[PDB]
């Protein structure tokens, strides 16, 4: 069974993939975040234009 | 939401921050002059008035 290991090789490139993915995506949430506490610090300081 | 629902390009929805992130101060500064002196003053002398 260990003979081949060839078509049990891209179901898993597959998998590992989309977790990259993943990772990315709410790596950019927590980034825009933080631009939304940038805001509302730089407002309610009392200096608006 | 919408940065974890399937199916959308990152940029497209930074760029729906910078609409919101100004409409909250298109909304302060709507009820923040209104509120600073024409109603001040229409209850400056009204409270006056009232009084005499």
């Amino acid at each position: 069974k260990l003979e081949n290991l060839k078509d049990k090789l891209p179901d898993i490139k597959s998998i590992h993939s989309k977790l990259l993915l993943r990772i990315g995506k709410l790596q950019g949430l927590y980034d825009s975040v933080q631009v939304i506490n940038r805001e509302v610090e730089g407002l309610s300081e009392g200096r608006t234009s | 939401e919408q940065y974890c629902a399937p199916d959308t390009d990152i940029r497209g929805v930074d760029a729906q921050i910078k609409n919101y992130l100004d409409q909250i101060k298109m909304a302060r500064a709507k009820f923040g002059l209104e509120n600073k002196y024409s109603l001040k003053e229409r209850l400056s002398t009204l409270t006056k008035e009232l009084n005499h």
